[PDB]
DNA sequence: ATCGATGTATATATCTGACACGTGCCTGGAGACTAGGGAGTAATCCCCTTGGCGGTTAAAACGCGGGGGACAGCGCGTACGTGCGTTTAAGCGGTGCTAGAGCTGTCTACGACCAATTGAGCGGCCTCGGCACCGGGATTCTGAT
DNA sequence: ATCAGAATCCCGGTGCCGAGGCCGCTCAATTGGTCGTAGACAGCTCTAGCACCGCTTAAACGCACGTACGCGCTGTCCCCCGCGTTTTAACCGCCAAGGGGATTACTCCCTAGTCTCCAGGCACGTGTCAGATATATACATCGAT
């Protein structure tokens, strides 16, 4: 279909939330798209390498997490994972 | 038939991709050493990326056939494409 | 007349290449290789625009990284200037060669 | 009156997207509730430190509007995402200003 | 009690060793290795078709898309060969039942 | 009820037909998986299996043995170019490495 | 703790040998046991991760092997 | 006067036969010691299958291995035959581990 | 130092096209209900990991002499950097057209699914031959003469 | 060239243990049938890739010249090799224990699937402002004296 799928909106929504001023190039926003595509991409196999690893049929909050701490640089990884909780939490809290 | 555009990539331009990389003196046999370099970097990426064209039975080689080529070197390149 | 000293245009080169994001090689002659390269592969091929971009910024990254490691290794081997072998054994020890 | 689920989660990024992109990209059979929203939130962080230290970079350049120059710096420039991006090229980017020691003026 | 079955491609291995080499044996690490070097393939070549299909928005892997991951996976005169072997394994196939 | 055939026979391969298609239908690799698939991945496999396996067999025939230990194994796939290209990342279990010593490091006269 | 000098200056000089090094200097002996440190740490960080995934007490092989393959260098003969 | 080899003879004499060998270069318990240690800093009171220490210790190995050879082919391009720690930082800064 | 050349940054003014916002729509996501099966949990068993003792021997540690290799200094010559005049083609802008990417509709072949069957494949047991360990003579190779 | 000595290679004998084969079993592949759906093919649209012409101008190119750097040579000294002696702890074997990994059984709750709806996100459109370009200029840095 004519339509294409993109991360475009949110990738600004974020960024209006970090530097209220600042916009972003459409190159600019193509490579940001793209990394979240690879990061996605990347984080997905590695969890569905884990839940075949473990004979499990399902990815969880549990593999998520744990590709986060494989694949993300520690820092990156702590922050990224106790946020993950706190946001899984939150949805849960509110159902 | 296009023949003899290797040399395309002129001295100059060598140079320049010297320059970017740090480099402040080059000797004179490095034009055809990065020459032959490049031709073989290219040929590999080129047949991967006909090699995706043709599974998709296109005759015109998409951009993203050119990144998914590089995504299975492992050469990831943004900007054209996820 | 007025001559600079051999080796402060290169480091001003390097400044300015390093500052800068333009394409180094004309896009027409990497084009025109690139057509080349593809015609053994399969003949009567076309290449979007963009294809053609994506495998120059490719080819270009990929130069740059390896003069980068090419002067590392010369720098290795107490010298300025970088020839073939160091070229060679960037290639070589990066596992391509 | 339907309520998304990324205000439920408090997030940006869509987990129902998120969501269909794990049960369409053959990673597994079924999809936890809690997996679109961990991975959703990791990704938003991920854009969130990327978008963070490019419009740093350029304001360092004294610019209003991120390009991929500023991306290339703030990837290049912080270490964990350069090793996160060790195998990535960004188009556009270009180089970190870097000139080695010996090659220096005596 | 009974331990649970672990399939590995031994006989299979040892029955392609023994066309190949019809008096060679083969000790139990390097048939290990050769179980790992076929579970490796296998995957590499599976998850290249899955990306494949994926690319072109279609849901079913055929032989295109094992011949096509082959092609690119595998160096040019094992991929021809393979190509050669798997074609030829196909047509005889569904020539029969 | 006509009499079982296997799906490698039938094929002419060793290497496991059916196996192959259930490991592609669990291994979430695609919704649906063709007939031709697993035939066409296990001539591939019994391919580089033979592959391998003759290079290695030469190789303990070269060393006057008649078992492949993994020291044969890692001969046969470094001294073929295209397996080592193939096999570059892979590092084989008690395989050594190749004779190989520099010509600088040899001595003079 | 004195672990690390473990792998002793005899063993580091075999492993060069087999990597074909005819000389060594004294102080790649240090250098080699920092490598080999950042090495398994890397490593057996990540096998300890799939281990705790599991919900295991032990580290097995299969760990060990999907650690090295997420690295992108993969053992054979180990199992998988 | 006892018998002395010159210099280097004795050196590759032992670069032919590791490199002819396959066993593994490194004492076992050692490694297995260090691999514990090391261990230790990820979780507390871990244990290890034999073959687990195994597969470390032949990847180990044959990492180790692979760094030397690089680092000899950088050694000999500085047109020296001894390998220093620049040489080994030159074939991790060239193999992207820097 | 110093002043002159010289390239490069900096400050301001015109423009311009690309980005930031609005709109309409439509299709993908949310609420609700269902089944069913995968995962959580609890008990069991056994194997395989950890811990200890002892000896014993090969390997690691240490000392020492020396030689050869790293490294610093020096000379030279040549190859490369810099600059300048010429020429060459890359680039840009407009215009053409047609091949082929992309979308839609239809339908049939083909693969998921499911039940019954059964034979291939796996675990276990046993044995014998390939290989390994030992020892001793032969050959190779190295270094001093 | 020679020769002695140290190390390796080879040849034969003995043993041993792991690879190869056989057998019971069980569950996973095969066969036969059904049904939904996906992708193969036809056909239509309309985008963009290719081809071309012309003008401009900035980049490439050829050459002259000087000089900095690569490279070869020489001397020195230091520090790594190689070998003899002492020490130590790795390894092998043997035994004990227990804990946790794998297995099975039961349950329940969590997710796929379907439906119904509706709002968010995504082509199209637009306008306006940040940045590109142009120009003058200031300024710091390089160089010869």
């Amino acid at each position: 279909k004519t339509r294409k799928e993109s991360y475009a909106i949110y990738v600004y929504k974020v960024l209006k939330q970090v530097h209220p001023d600042t916009g972003i190039s459409s190159k600019a926003m193509s490579i940001m798209n793209s990394f979240v595509n690879d990061v996605f991409e990347r984080i997905a196999g590695e969890a569905s390498r884990l839940a075949h690893y473990n004979k499990r049929s399902t990815i969880t909050s549990r593999e998520i997490q744990t590709a986060v701490r494989l694949l993300l640089p520690g820092e990156l990884a702590k922050h990224a994972v106790s946020e993950g909780t706190k946001a899984v939490t939150k949805y849960t809290s509110a159902k | 038939v296009l023949r003899d555009n290797i040399q395309g990539i002129t001295k100059p331009a060598i140079r320049r991709l010297a320059r970017r990389g740090g480099v402040k003196r080059i000797s004179g046999l490095i034009y055809e050493e990065t020459r032959g370099v490049l031709k073989v970097f290219l040929e590999n990426v080129i047949r991967d990326a006909v090699t995706y064209t043709e599974h998709a039975k296109r005759k015109t080689v998409t951009a993203m056939d050119v990144v998914y080529a590089l995504k299975r070197q492992g050469r990831t390149l943004y900007g054209f494409g996820g | 007349p007025h001559r600079y000293r051999p080796g402060t245009v290169a480091l001003r080169e390097i400044r300015r290449y390093q500052k800068s994001t333009e394409l180094l090689i004309r896009k027409l002659p990497f084009q025109r290789l690139v057509r080349e390269i593809a015609q053994d592969f399969k003949t009567d091929l076309r290449f979007q625009s963009s294809a053609v971009m994506a495998l120059q910024e490719a080819s270009e990254a990929y130069l740059v990284a390896l003069f980068e490691d090419t002067n590392l290794c010369a720098i290795h081997a107490k010298r300025v200037t970088i020839m073939p072998k160091d070229i060679q054994l960037a290639r070589r020890i990066r596992g391509e060669r | 009156k339907a309520k998304t689920r990324s205000s439920r989660a408090g997030l940006q990024f869509p987990v129902g997207r998120v969501h269909r992109l794990l049960r369409k990209g053959n990673y597994a059979e079924r999809v936890g509730a809690g997996a679109p929203v961990y991975l959703a939130a990791v990704l938003e962080y991920l854009t969130a430190e990327i978008l963070e230290l490019a419009g740093n970079a350029a304001r360092d350049n004294k610019k209003t509007r991120i390009i991929p120059r500023h991306l290339q710096l703030a990837v290049r420039n912080d270490e964990e995402l350069n090793k996160l991006l060790g195998r990535v090229t960004i188009a556009q980017g270009g180089v970190l200003p870097n000139i080695q020691s010996v090659l220096l003026p005596k």
